[PDB]
């Protein structure tokens, strides 16, 4: 069944699961010919796949040369996209793999259905929220990654930094999605919001800055008045 | 010319005679029908008067013996069953020919549609469908279950027709995912036609038996079937140009004797426009398109 505001708290039980998202898998600039025609160019992308309970994100990096020679990649890139995803599920032991995965998008579930008819037990799963993790080529440190590589690469990261040494992954989540929701609807807002003060930094081996848990409620307090404006600003209210 | 004499009719009884169908009153004197084409199979399928639930009826082949109906009060159907008497057979059925009590299989000589509804329909073949091996007919109803259908519950009772399912290994090659996804000409030329139905004549047997099924019984089973075996052909980018040609002809034939009124639950509005319109196959079916078009408009 999908996944909405009803059944939400089962992200957060013991039984491992993963997000898939693939906004960010085929990435092109358009751009005009000498001729005067319109081309496109493919950049980097990835492929965002997210533990919601750990925080635990495969960053599947997509290398601009996977496009070389193809045609209708838009389609290919929903397949390509479960064929990572399933290679990644492979790889993992027994023991680690999921018993559901969630597409933030429709069109993927019947690429990964396809790609995981080796894995009968795991239900693919739609969902009808709208969440934000097109925004997470938004966090310096990832769009970083995803641009420099020369070739496909796997990278891991905890998108939670340490924050489940302090808070539960329901908060966790929430706030990652309430940091992502602000880096779509405002990214040049929402960075200045995170940054605003020299003295928070961002560890080595984090994404986002180490706030106290007072300044994470500034922040994310600042973070929910941009969200709401700017849906003013959209919508005149 | 054969004949499938009736021992009585105790209950009014809507008789139907391949696409032919008509009236018989409760003990009306009714004995039977005759002058039935050689050469075809045969449906001969009922639906009583007081309860239009369960629509049934037997497949047969009149080269396979004689044949004869007989009302059961026990069971309630009209059931057929074999005269194992060469002799009693003929000698009762010229009885009832000389007292005029039979109706005539009632065929328009420039009338080709039952032999192209049936053109590859085989007896042997509906009796692997349909397993009950100590009779030479078939029996179906409305309410029969398909294996298909069972695995998703009485098996001694289903229509055990070929499996056909695009999200499954066999319809799927291991590294050809999305090629085998998006065009099915493995699953349809490999697997099904070489491997599975041997030929495409036993392919569209079964095809043409599936429609048959769902249109004179209503079995949803069926209807399934047909828009399966359709469905893969028309989403293969590789198909004998003689087995798209013979399609298109088979197809119309369908679409031409389907009731008008029930068109709204025969037909898949998802599988007819993909098939017509989107697929391979798009403009493969000019006949099939052009009678889908002039009747059932609304649908597309
Ligand atoms: N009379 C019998 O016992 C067999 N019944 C029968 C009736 C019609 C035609 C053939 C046979």
């Amino acid at each position: 069944g999908a996944m909405n505001s009803s059944n939400y708290a089962e992200l957060f039980n013991n039984d491992i699961k993963l997000f898939v998202d693939d906004t960010n898998v085929y990435r092109v600039t358009v751009h005009k010919t000498f001729e005067g025609n319109v081309a496109t160019k493919a950049i980097n992308g990835c492929i965002f796949t997210l533990n919601p309970k750990t925080g635990h994100l495969f960053l599947k990096i997509i290398h601009t040369s996977v496009w070389a020679g193809q045609k209708r990649l838009s389609q290919l890139a929903k397949w390509k996209t479960a064929e990572e995803v399933s290679a990644l599920v492979r790889s993992l032991p027994k023991e680690e793999q999921p018993k559901q995965i969630i597409v933030t998008r429709k069109a993927m579930l019947d690429p990964l259905e396809v790609h995981m008819l080796d894995f009968p037990n795991i239900a693919i799963r739609p969902t009808e929220l709208r969440l934000p993790f097109s925004a997470a080529m938004s966090i310096d440190k990832l769009s970083d990654v995803v641009m420099k590589a020369t070739e496909p690469q796997m990278v891991l990261f905890n998108i939670y930094d340490d924050w489940l040494d302090r808070i539960s992954s329901y908060t966790a989540f929430s706030r990652l999605t309430l940091l992502l929701r602000a880096l779509k609807t405002n990214e040049e807002s929402a960075k200045m919001i995170l940054l605003s003060d020299p003295t928070i930094t961002i560890k080595s081996y984090h994404l986002w800055p180490s706030f106290t848990d007072e300044q994470w409620i500034t922040i994310e307090s600042q973070m929910r008045d941009l969200i709401l404006t700017e849906y003013g600003r959209k919508y005149n209210v | 010319m054969n004949t499938v004499p009736f021992t009585s009719a105790p209950i009014e009884v809507t008789i139907g005679i391949d696409q032919y169908s008509f009236n018989v009153k409760e003990n009306q004197p009714f004995h039977g029908i005759k002058d039935i084409p050689i050469g075809h199979v045969h449906v001969i399928h009922f639906q009583h008067a007081d309860n239009s639930s369960m629509r049934y009826g037997y497949w047969f082949d009149c080269r396979m013996g004689n044949f004869y109906i007989q009302y059961d009060p026990k069971d309630g159907l009209y059931k057929m069953m074999e005269e194992r008497d060469g002799a009693k057979f003929e000698n009762i059925v010229h009885n009832f020919k000389e007292r005029q009590m039979m109706v005539s299989y009632p065929k328009i000589d420039e009338d080709d549609t039952w032999y192209n509804l049936t053109e590859f329909v085989q007896m042997d073949k509906i009796r692997k469908i349909v397993r009950k091996d100590e009779n030479q007919f078939s029996y179906v109803d409305s309410s029969m279950t398909t294996v298909q259908e069972n695995e998703l519950s009485d098996p001694a009772h289903s229509l055990n027709y070929t499996v056909i399912n695009f999200k499954s290994r066999e319809a799927i090659r291991p590294g050809h995912e999305m090629e085998d996804f998006l065009d099915k000409s493995y699953y349809l030329n490999t697997v099904m036609l070489q491997g599975i139905f041997k030929n495409s004549s036993n392919y569209f047997g079964e095809l043409q038996f599936a429609f048959l099924n769902a249109m004179f019984f209503g079995n949803y089973g069926s209807s399934l079937q047909w828009h399966a075996m359709i469905e893969l052909i028309c989403s293969s980018a590789t198909v004998p140009k003689h087995m798209l040609d013979k399609l298109d002809e088979i197809l119309y034939y369908q679409i031409k004797t389907l009731p008008e009124q029930y068109s709204d639950i025969l037909l898949n509005e998802r599988v007819w426009n993909i098939c017509l319109y989107s697929s391979f196959q798009k403009n493969s079916l000019h006949n099939t398109e052009k009678i889908m078009e002039n009747k059932y408009p609304e649908l597309l």
